[PDB]
C-alpha cells in the first residue's frame, strides 16, 4: 500500500484478532492483553459496504429487444445486429475489468490507510512520553496499567501526568 | 516493568483469495465476492413473469391458427418460449418479412382474436385442405378464410371495414396455384390479383402460378400479408381473384412482451431474469450465462469470473 | 507568555452541498457544479443555425410541390422543423418513405432544377380536384401527369448527367381505380415505367383498384427516386402510367437535417436544438432529450450530477 | 480522508476564513492573528480548475443521425434502430456516474493531500523547538513574535538561532 | 566530523516527456510510451492471412464467371481486396440487394464452384452476347446458363435438383429483361416470361421487363441477378416459362473468418496480423488512428493521434 | 504529488543516479558516497511494468464486420450502419482519454509514495540518534563510518549501540 503500513512497517496481521479489523496488544505490569478499535474498523468497512451501487445503478429492466442467433445466412441486415451486439458487449467487458481493477486499488489503498491514522492518532496522544520502535510499536517510559492503556485507547490518555516519570525513565542515560 | 510496551496492528484469515488491482495482477486480500454469474438455474422458473411454452408451435402458427396450434387461441404472454422441435402442420406457405411479424406480435404478447362480419358477395367460403387437417376432416388456418369461384363466378370483390375504435392489426393472404388449369377452376380469371388499402398505405400482390415442392401432398402456397389500421382510418380489400381474407384483427398493444428460443424445460421456481439456459440468478452485476436476456438481467460480458475485495490485504504470519 | 502557539486549518462555509464519491453515498464539500443540463430554453432559437420552420407542411409534400407548400419552393435549411399538425393536401405513398425524407433532410434543400423533357405523342399537365392550387384543379408542381393524346399513348426519352454532380430524380406511377379508368387515360390495358441507367433500373407495375376516397379521389400515385451520376444518363421507358419527372434536384454533402417539434421559434441564440427547444451549452451531460442536433451534452438518464469543486466540508459542532 | 487532517486531526474548518483554503492562526506575545497561505490555496485550486477537461473533450458537433422515435409499428429495423439507441444511452450514462465518482474521490483525497502537507511543512521547520499537540496545532517553546511567526509561514525561520531558548523552556521539568 | 548527514533522493533524466494525469494537463516525467499507432506499413502484408488481389475484378464479377476474371474460378481467401480501377466486361446486370451477396459471398472465402447435371429440355442453351467476349469470340457468364427457344418452342421449364449434402448450398440465377416485344417473342415464345424458384420452404418469383435501357457495351438488355440457399435435407425447383438465366451448379457455404476490403495500396511479402485500406499495421499498441475499418489481430479505432503512458515518476531537475 | 515528496520536501532528482530509482548520498568520517536502494526501485518498476495490461485485455481477432464507406447515397439502412461506427469510436475514445489519466494519476502517485515510504523507513531505524533536517536529509549524532551507514541501508542498524554517543553530542548545548 501507498502509506507502508500493512506489508510495510507493520510486520503481518493478527488471526488471533477476530472482534475486529485494526487493534491493540499490549504488555504491562499486568500481563499482555489484546483489543480491537472498533471506530477504525467501522470506518474501513463503511467505505467497502454498496462500493458498487455508487457506480453500478439497480439492474436494469429489459424486454423485446434484437435477435441475437441466427439460422440462415441474410447479409447486410445480420452484419449489422451481429456488429452492434460485439460492439455492446465489448464495451460493457472492458466496463467491467477497468472497474473491478479500479475499486480494488481503492480498498487496498484505504484499508491500508486506516492503519496508518490509527497508527498516527496514538502517536499524537503519547507526546514526549513514548518511542516509534519501527514495529509499530511504542515503547511507553512510565508504568501504564490496563486503564492507563485504556485511556490511550479511548483518547482520554494525559501525557502531562505522566511527563515527569517519563524523563526520569528516558534520561538516565549518557555515556 | 517501569514501562509499557503498546502495538499496533491489523487482522487476517487463515485461508485469503486473490484479486487484481492497478498495481498488482495477483494480490491476497482476507475477503473477496463474485460479480460474474456463470452459473444457470437449468430451468426456466414460471415465476415472476408470465411463461407460455410454445410446445410444438412457432408464435405465427399460434396467431394463424394453424389446427395444431388451437390450445394458444386465448393466450397472452410475458414471454413466448419457442423450442426448436416445432414444426408447421397446415397448407404450406411463406411470409415475406416473416421476421418483422414475429417480431411485431411477439411485442404485442397476445394472439387473441376478432372476428369481423365481412361479407363475401358472389363467392364460397371456408376453402379447405388435404394439407392441413383439423384432426380427421380436412380444414384450413382458422384466423384465414380460403375464397373460391362460387358456381361459375368470381365477382370484383369490394369490401370495407371501418376502424371506430381509439390500431387493428389484419393478416390476410393470396394463394399461389399450381397450373393454369388450377388458377381458372378455383377463381375463374387467369389472372388473380388481390389489392389491400387504407387511406395511408396500399399493397397489391399478384399470384405467381407454378410447380413447387410438394408439401404434405400439395404444390401450392400461400403468401401472407399483414396491414395495420388505424384509428379513424379504414380498411378496404379489392380483389379479381386469389384471396386469402382476414376474418377479423388482433389488437395492438404496447407491451413487455418478447419472445425467446430455448429448449429447457419450465420448471416451479422464482426469478427476474431468463436466458436460452434456463433463469438466472439476480445479484450480481455481470453475467456470462448468454447473451440473450429477459427481464431483470445483469450485463453480459465476455469474462467468466470477476473478483471484488471485500477486506484488506491479507498478510499471514511471516 | 514566555512561548507560543501556532495552528494549522482549513475554511468552511455555511452553504455546504452533498456529493457522492468512491467512499460514502453522501459527503459534504464546500463547493459543488452541476454537471447535468436538465433544463430547456422552452424555445428553438432562431440564430446560430438556420431553421426552416415547416409549418403546414411535411419535408417530403414541400420537395413534391404539394399546392399549400408553395412558399418553401426556393428554400434551404441548416434544420427543417416538422410540425405534428402537418397535413398533406394534394393521395400518394412512398415505398421506403424514411429513406427519401432522410435523403432530402441530408441535402438540406428542396430547390429545383427544371429540364426540357420532351413527350412526344401524349398529353401533359395532368390536374385533380384532390389538388387544389388557389382555385383550380392542379398537381404536384415537381411532377408531371402524362394521359392520351387523341386516340394513343406511343415514350422513351433520355437525360444525360453532364455535370459534376448526383442528380436526384423524384417520379412516380398512377394506380387507377378500375379497368374502365386504364384504358381511358392510357390506351393500353397494362402500362408500365422502366427508369434505368447505365448501371441501374427499376420497372414498376400500376395496380388497378378501388381504395378509400381522399380529397374525392379513389386512386394513387406511388413515388420513386433515382440518383443519376455526373457521365451517366436517366433513361425513362413507358408505354402508360408514367408521372414523369419535370427536372432535379441537387444532392449536397451538408450538416443539414430534420427534426419533429411543436415548440415555437424565437429570436434567440444557442448551439443546441432539441425536440424541446434549444438548450445550454455548457455542461458536459444533458437529460432533456435523446434527439439533438448542433453542438449538444451527451444525453444520459439521470436528471443530476454534482461535481465536487471543493474539499470536504467541516463546520464546528 | 486517507491522510487524516480534514475531519480527522483538525477537528473541524474555519468559517473565519475568506483569504485562502489553507492556513494559520496564532497565539504569541502580541496576541491572536490569521494568515492564509496562498500556495496551498492555488496548489489545490489548480488542480480542481478545468478537472473535467482532462478527461471529456470539448463537445463535438454532430448532425444527421438516425430516427429515435417512431409512430408506426415495423419489426426488424426499428427494434434495431432502438436497441442501438438505448445501447448508446446506458452506456454514456454508466460513464457519466462512474467519472463523477471518480473525480470527487480525487477532489477528496487531493484536498486532504494539501492540508497534511502544510503540516509537515510547517512541522520540519520547527524542529526540536516545537511539539506536536494532535491539535493541528504546534507548542513553540520559545518568545516568537509576529515577525517570527511570518519566518515560519515564508519558510525563513532558523530552528539554530532559538535552539538554546527552547531547550531551557522545554527541559525546565521532570520530578 | 564527529557527525554524519544522511540524505535520501530519486533519479532524474536529461530528456523528460510531458504526459497528462487528473490533476494536470501537463506535468514533466522521465519516461513515457505511445498508446496510439499512427504510422501505416504503406502496403499490404501476405504473410498471417492469405491476401488475395482482385485486380481487374470485383468479388460478384469473379464468383458469376465474368470472362477477364477467369483467373478467379478456383480462388479462396482469408482477405479479397477490390480495386479502384476493377470494371466489368460481361452482359450488363443488377442485383438488387448487391450488397448482401458481396457480403455472403465475401464471408464464405470463396468462388470455387462445383457443376451440376440440370436438364433444361426443350430450348435451346449456352446463349452468348457480344457484351462479353471470352478471348475472341461472343460468350457468357461462366456460372450461368442463358436459356433460349429451340425450333419454335419454349416449354414451361420444371427442373429439380435435391440437396443430399450435410452443408447449405448457394444457388446463384437470374433473369433477363429484353429491350422490345419484338425482341421477347423472338428469344422466348410466349409475350411474357417469369421465373418462379423454390424449394420446401421459401420461394421466388421474378416477372421480366420489357424496355429500352441505356446502351452497354452495345446492348439495352439487361439481366438481374437473384440467390437462393438451399438446405440440406431441402430441393431446388426451377419453374419458367421464358426468360430464365440459368445456374449451372452451385456454391459451398463455409463458416469462416473471410472478409472483403477496399483498398490501392500494393500487397508486400512481410508480417503483421492487423490490416487496413492504408496497409498493414503492428499490433503492439492497444490503439490506432489509422482507419476504422480493419481485419484481423488489431487495436481499437480512436480519434486522437497521440496518446502518452507515463512510465517513470515525475522528473524534476536542477533550478 | 499526494505524499509532497517527490518536487516536495525532496529539492530534486538526481541525474547521477543511473544506479536505480531511489537510493542514499552521505557524508562522514570517511568522505562523501552514493548508493540505490534496489527494493524501493523495484517495488516500482513493478506497478509500473504490465500496468495496462491489467485494464485492457490482449488486442482480439475480428474479421467481416459491417461496411464503413460508402459510395451511392441510400438513407435509412446506411444513416444506422455510419451511427453504429460513431457510437462505437466515441465511446472507445472516451474510454481511452480516461484510462491515460488514470493510469498516469496512478503512476505520478505510487512513485511519489514510495519515496515517502523509503524515508519513514530510514527515519524509524535512526531513532532519537537523528535529526530531520526538512531537507529529505538526516543529521546522525555520531561518528558513522561506511560499514555503519551500510547497516542503515540493510536496515541492520542497532540504535542502542550508539544511543550513549548520540546523546552527548545533542545535547552539548543550552544558554
Ligand atoms: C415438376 O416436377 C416435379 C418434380 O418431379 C413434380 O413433382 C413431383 O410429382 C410426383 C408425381 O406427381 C410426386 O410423386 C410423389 O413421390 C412419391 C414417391 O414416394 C414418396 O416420396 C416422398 C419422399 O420420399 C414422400 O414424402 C411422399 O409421401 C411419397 O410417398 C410417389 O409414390 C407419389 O405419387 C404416387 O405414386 C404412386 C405410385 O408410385 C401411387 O400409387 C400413389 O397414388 C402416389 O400418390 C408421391 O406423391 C413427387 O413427389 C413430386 N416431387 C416434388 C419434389 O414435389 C411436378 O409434378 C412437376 N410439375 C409439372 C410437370 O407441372
Ligand atoms: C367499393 O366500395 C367502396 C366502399 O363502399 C366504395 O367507395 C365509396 O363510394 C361511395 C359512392 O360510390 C362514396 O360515397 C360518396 O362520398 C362522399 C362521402 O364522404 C364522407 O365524408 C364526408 C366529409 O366530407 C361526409 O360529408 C359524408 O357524410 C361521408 O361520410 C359523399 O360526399 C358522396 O355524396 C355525393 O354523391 C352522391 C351520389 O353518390 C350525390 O347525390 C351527393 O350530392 C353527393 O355529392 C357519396 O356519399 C363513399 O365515400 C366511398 N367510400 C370509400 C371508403 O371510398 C367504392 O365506390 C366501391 N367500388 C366499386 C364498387 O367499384
Ligand atoms: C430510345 O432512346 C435511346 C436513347 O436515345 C436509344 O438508344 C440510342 O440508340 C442509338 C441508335 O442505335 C445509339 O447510337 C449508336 O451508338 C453505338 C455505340 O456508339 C457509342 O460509342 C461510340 C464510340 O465507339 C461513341 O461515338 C458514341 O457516342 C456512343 O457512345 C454506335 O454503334 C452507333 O453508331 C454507328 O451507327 C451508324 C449507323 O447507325 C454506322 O454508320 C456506324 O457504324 C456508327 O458507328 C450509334 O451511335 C445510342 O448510343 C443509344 N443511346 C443510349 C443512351 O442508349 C434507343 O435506341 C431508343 N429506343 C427505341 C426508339 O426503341
Ligand atoms: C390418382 C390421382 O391422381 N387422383 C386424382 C387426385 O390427384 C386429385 O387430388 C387433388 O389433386 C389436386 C391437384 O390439382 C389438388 O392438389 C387437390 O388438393 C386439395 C387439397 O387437399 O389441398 C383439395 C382441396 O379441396 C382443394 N381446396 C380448395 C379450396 O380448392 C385444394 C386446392 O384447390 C389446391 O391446393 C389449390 O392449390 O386442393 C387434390 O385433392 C383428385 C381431385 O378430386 O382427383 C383424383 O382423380
Ligand atoms: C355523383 C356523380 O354522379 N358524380 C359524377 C363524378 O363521378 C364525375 O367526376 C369524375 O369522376 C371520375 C371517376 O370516373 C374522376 O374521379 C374524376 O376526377 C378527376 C380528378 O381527380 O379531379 C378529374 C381529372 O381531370 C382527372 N385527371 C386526369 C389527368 O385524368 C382525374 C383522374 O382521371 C383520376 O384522378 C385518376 O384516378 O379525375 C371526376 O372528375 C363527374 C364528371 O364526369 O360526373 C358526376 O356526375
Ligand atoms: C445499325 C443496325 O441497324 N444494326 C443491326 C443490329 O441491330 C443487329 O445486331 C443485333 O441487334 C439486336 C437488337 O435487336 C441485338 O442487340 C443483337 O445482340 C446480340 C448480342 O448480344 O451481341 C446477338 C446475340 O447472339 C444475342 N444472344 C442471344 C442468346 O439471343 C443477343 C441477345 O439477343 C440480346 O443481348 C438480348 O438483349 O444480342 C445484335 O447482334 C444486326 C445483326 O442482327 O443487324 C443490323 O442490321
Ligand atoms: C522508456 O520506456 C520505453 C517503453 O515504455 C522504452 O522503449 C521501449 O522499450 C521496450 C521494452 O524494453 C522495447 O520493447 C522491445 O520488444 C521486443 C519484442 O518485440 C524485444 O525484442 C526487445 O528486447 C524489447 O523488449 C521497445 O523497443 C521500446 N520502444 C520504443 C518505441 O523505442 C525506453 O527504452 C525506456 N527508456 C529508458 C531510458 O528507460
Ligand atoms: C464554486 O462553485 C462554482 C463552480 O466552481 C463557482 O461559480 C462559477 O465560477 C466560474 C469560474 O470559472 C464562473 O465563470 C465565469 O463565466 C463568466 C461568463 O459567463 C465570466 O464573465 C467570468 O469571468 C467567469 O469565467 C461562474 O461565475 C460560475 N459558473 C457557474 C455557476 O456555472 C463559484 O464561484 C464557486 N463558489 C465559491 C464560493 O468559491
Ligand atoms: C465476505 O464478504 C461477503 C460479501 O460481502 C460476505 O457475504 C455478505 O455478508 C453480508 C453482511 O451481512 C450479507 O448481508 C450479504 O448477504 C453477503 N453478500 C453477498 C453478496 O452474498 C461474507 O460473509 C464475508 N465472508 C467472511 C468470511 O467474512
Ligand atoms: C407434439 O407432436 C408430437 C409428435 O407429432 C405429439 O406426440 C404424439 O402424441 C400422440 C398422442 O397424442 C402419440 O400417440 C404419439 O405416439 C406421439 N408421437 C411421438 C413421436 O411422440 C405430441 O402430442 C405433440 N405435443 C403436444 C404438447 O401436443
Ligand atoms: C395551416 O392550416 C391551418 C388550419 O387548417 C390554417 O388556419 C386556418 O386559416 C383560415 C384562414 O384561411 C382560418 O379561417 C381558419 O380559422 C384556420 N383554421 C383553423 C382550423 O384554425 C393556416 O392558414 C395554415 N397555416 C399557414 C402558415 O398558412
Ligand atoms: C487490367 O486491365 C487493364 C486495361 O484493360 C490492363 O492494361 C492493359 O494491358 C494490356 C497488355 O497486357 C494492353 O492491352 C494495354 O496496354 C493496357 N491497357 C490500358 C488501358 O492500360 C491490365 O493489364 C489489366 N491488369 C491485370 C492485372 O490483368
Ligand atoms: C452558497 O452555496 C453555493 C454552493 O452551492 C455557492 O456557490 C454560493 O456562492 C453560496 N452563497 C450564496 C448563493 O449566496
Ligand atoms: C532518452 O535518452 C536516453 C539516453 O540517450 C535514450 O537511451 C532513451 O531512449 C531516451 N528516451 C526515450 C527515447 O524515450
Amino acid at each position: 500500500g501507498i502509506f507502508g503500513a500493512i506489508a510495510g512497517f507493520i510486520e503481518n496481521g493478527w488471526e488471533g484478532m477476530v472482534d475486529g479489523w485494526y487493534g491493540f496488544r499490549y504488555q504491562n505490569s499486568e500481563g499482555t492483553g489484546q483489543a480491537a478499535d472498533l471506530k477504525s474498523t467501522q470506518a474501513a468497512i463503511d467505505q467497502i459496504n454498496g462500493k458498487l451501487n455508487r457506480v453500478i445503478e439497480r439492474t436494469n429492466e429489459k424486454f423485446h429487444q434484437i435477435e441475437k442467433e441466427f439460422s440462415e445466412v441474410e447479409g447486410r441486415i445480420q452484419d449489422l445486429e451481429k456488429y452492434v451486439e460485439d460492439t455492446k458487449i465489448d464495451l460493457w467487458s472492458y466496463n467491467a475489468e477497468l472497474l473491478v481493477a479500479l475499486e480494488n486499488q481503492h480498498t487496498i489503498d484505504l484499508t491500508d490507510a486506516e492503519m496508518n491514522k490509527l497508527f498516527e492518532k496514538t502517536r499524537r496522544q503519547l507526546r514526549e512520553n513514548a518511542e516509534d520502535m519501527g514495529d509499530g510499536c511504542f515503547k511507553i517510559y512510565h508504568k501504564c496499567d490496563n486503564a492507563c492503556i485504556e485511556s490511550i485507547r479511548t483518547g482520554t490518555y494525559d501525557h502531562y501526568i505522566y511527563r515527569d516519570e517519563a524523563l526520569n525513565n528516558r534520561f538516565q542515560s549518557g555515556r | 516493568n517501569n514501562t509499557a510496551t503498546l502495538c499496533l496492528g491489523h487482522h487476517a484469515v487463515a485461508n485469503g483469495t486473490l484479486v487484481k488491482t492497478m498495481s498488482d495482477d495477483q494480490i491476497e486480500v482476507t475477503n473477496a465476492t463474485e460479480l460474474v454469474q456463470s452459473i444457470s438455474m437449468g430451468k426456466i422458473c414460471n415465476k415472476s413473469y408470465r411463461i407460455l411454452d410454445g410446445r410444438n408451435c412457432t408464435l405465427i402458427d399460434a396467431m394463424l391458427g394453424d389446427p395444431h396450434c388451437d390450445a394458444f387461441q386465448y393466450e397472452s404472454w410475458d414471454l413466448f418460449i419457442e423450442r426448436s422441435n416445432a414444426f408447421s402442420n397446415c397448407y404450406p406457405y411463406d411470409i415475406p418479412d416473416y421476421a418483422s411479424l414475429r417480431s411485431i406480435v411477439a411485442s404485442s404478447g397476445t394472439v387473441e382474436f376478432t372476428a369481423e362480419g365481412f361479407t363475401w358477395t358472389g363467392v364460397t367460403q371456408n376453402g379447405r385442405s388435404g394439407a392441413c387437417k383439423r384432426g380427421s376432416a380436412d380444414s384450413f388456418f382458422s384466423r384465414l378464410n380460403w375464397l373460391t369461384k362460387s358456381g361459375s363466378s368470381y365477382p370484383t370483390l369490394n369490401v370495407t371495414m371501418p376502424n371506430n375504435k381509439n390500431d387493428k392489426l389484419y393478416i390476410w393472404g393470396i394463394h399461389h396455384p399450381s397450373s393454369n388449369q388450377e388458377q381458372t377452376k378455383l377463381y375463374i380469371q387467369e389472372s388473380g390479383r388481390v389489392t389491400v388499402s387504407t387511406k395511408r398505405s396500399q399493397q397489391t400482390i399478384i399470384p405467381n402460378i407454378g410447380s413447387r415442392p410438394l408439401v404434405r401432398g400439395q404444390s401450392g402456397r400461400i403468401s401472407i400479408y399483414w396491414t395495420i389500421v388505424k384509428p379513424g382510418d379504414i380498411l378496404m380489400i379489392n380483389s379479381n381473384g386469389n384471396l386469402v381474407a382476414p376474418r377479423g384483427y388482433f389488437k395492438l398493444n404496447t407491451g413487455k412482451s418478447s419472445v425467446m428460443r430455448s429448449d429447457v424445460p419450465i420448471d416451479i421456481c422464482v426469478s427476474e431474469c431468463i436466458t436460452p439456459n434456463g433463469s438466472i440468478s439476480n445479484d450480481k452485476p455481470f453475467q456470462n450465462v448468454n447473451k440473450v436476456t429477459y427481464g431483470k438481467c445483469p450485463k453480459y460480458i465476455r469474462q467468466n469470473t470477476l473478483k471484488l475485495a471485500t477486506g484488506m490485504r491479507n498478510v499471514p504470519e511471516k
